């Protein structure tokens, strides 16, 4: 009942996480996401970050 | 509108630069569809912004 996501760039990706939001709201069904978090891999020698 | 497409995907295929000069459409500012393309004089949307 629990989770949380994480994503780099590119794949039009905002409408996934729109998409996703809008649908765990709804339902009675208490889905409590936690720490939602994006990624930049292009970053060079982000590796410590 | 149409001149400019193919010398951003083709050279795109190997992910190689293309440096535009005076293009006016704000379609290329995308980061997804065209990672691979610079652009020299201002778009339309800070002339906007102004």
């Amino acid at each position: 009942y629990i989770f949380s996501i994480v994503t780099t760039y590119f794949p039009g990706y905002q409408d996934f996480v729109n998409k996703i939001r809008s649908t765990i709201e709804n339902s009675f069904v208490g889905w409590e996401l936690e720490e939602v978090l994006l990624l930049d891999m292009s970053l060079d020698d982000g590796d410590s970050k | 509108h149409f001149t400019p497409t193919p010398v951003s995907y083709t050279a795109g295929f190997y992910r190689i630069p293309v440096l535009g000069l005076t293009t006016r459409m704000s379609i290329y500012s995308d980061k997804s569809i065209h990672l691979s393309f610079l652009r020299t004089v201002p778009p339309y949307s800070h002339q906007s912004s102004v």
